This record gives structure tokens, C-alpha cells and sequence, in this order.
């Protein structure tokens, strides 16, 4: 759900704050 | 909050602008 919530919806840095190693 | 929508590299970017040195894995290429 990173391209389906970003390309279609918006990704709050908080949601992308969980895609870091 | 931030209305930033992005896909493909655009993902690798938010990821790149979101963390950076922390590291970010982008599953599924294209």
C-alpha cells in the first residue's frame, strides 16, 4: 500500500515514516 | 497532513526526502 495510497491517495510523511530501514 | 501524492520513483523520493540515511526499501520495481 505505498503506491496505491500515494499515486491514488496522499501519503502523510507519518505513513512514509514507516518505510525506513 | 502533507498532501504529497507520488508513485514509482516519486515513491523513492518521498522515501528519499522522508528519511535518507535511515534507509528505505521499495518493494516491487515497476
Amino acid at each position: 500500500g505505498i503506491v496505491e495510497q500515494c499515486c491514488t491517495s496522499i501519503c502523510s510523511l507519518y505513513q512514509l515514516e514507516n518505510y525506513c530501514n | 497532513f502533507v498532501n504529497q501524492h507520488l508513485c514509482g520513483s516519486d515513491l523513492a523520493e518521498a522515501l528519499y526526502l522522508v528519511c535518507g540515511e535511515r534507509g528505505f526499501f521499495y518493494t516491487k520495481p515497476t
